[PDB]
């Protein structure tokens, strides 16, 4: 869980 | 306030 | 009404001694607050995730429920405190 | 989100759409896991509304989403609709979400564990923008 294949940039 |  | 394309902020968590300073004893153990930081949550962002990253993987700590009529963006908003729920969530998936 | 930024598409893939049966978003919710979603008890789903996973752009046709059904609402019991306490429901779906790059589970804490006042965290959805 929690770690998304596609990272998020913030 | 309200739901959201 | 409602944007198409999916929108994310950041924002800090406050402490619940905090947040009753702006709406006093509507905010009970099960509720946790953020934002008053510049942005809000808003109205159909309810249900959806407040989350933190802890040892490397994002972990919900809130669930999207109540605030300003406005979303006012000094004001925090309020979600439900997972933590206070998470054992039911767990009964609940183990039982059906 | 009053204020905040667009996504990278995919790269919230938990974050759900609940959609009435005329395809009107209502809420958001989550993944837990392949047959669970969480969301707020408030939002008052039925099992005639839909579960969407997938989404970036609820503008366009050509994302491949899943359109998910909803076999059972359970609302926590300690739930208060006066006020708006212990905001939680989870939905089993009749039908598994299939995880993909753009649609896997959102971690859930221990009851033990803290976030502290001050941490910056993240919220996203599909909410009004400005009132």
């Amino acid at each position: 869980c929690g770690v998304p294949a596609i990272q998020p940039v913030l | 306030s309200w739901p959201w | 009404n409602t944007p198409d394309r999916l929108q994310q902020a950041s924002l800090p968590l406050l402490s619940n001694t905090n947040c009753k300073k702006y709406w006093g004893t509507k905010i009970k153990d099960a509720m946790i607050c953020a934002g008053a930081s510049g942005v809000s949550s808003c109205m159909g962002d309810s249900g959806g995730p407040l989350v933190c990253k802890k040892n490397g993987a994002w972990t919900l700590v809130g669930i999207v429920s109540w605030g300003s009529s406005t979303c006012s963006t000094s004001t925090p908003g309020v979600y439900a405190r997972v933590t206070a729920l998470v054992n039911w969530v767990q009964q609940t998936l183990a039982a059906n | 989100i009053v204020n905040g930024e667009e996504a990278v598409p995919g790269s919230w893939p938990w974050q759900v759409s609940l959609q009435d049966k005329t395809g009107f978003h209502f809420c958001g919710g989550s993944l837990i896991n392949e047959n669970w979603v969480v969301t707020a008890a408030h939002c008052g789903v039925t099992t005639s509304d839909v579960v969407v996973a997938g989404e970036f752009d609820q503008g366009s046709s050509s994302e491949k989403i899943q359109k998910l059904k909803i076999a059972k609402v359970f609302k926590n019991s300690k739930y208060n609709s006066l006020t708006i306490n212990n905001d939680i429901t989870l939905l089993k779906l009749s039908t598994a979400a299939s995880f993909s790059q753009t649609v896997s589970a959102v971690c859930l804490p221990s009851a033990s564990d803290d976030f502290a006042a001050g941490t910056t965290c993240v919220t996203t959805g599909w909410g009004l923008t400005r009132y």
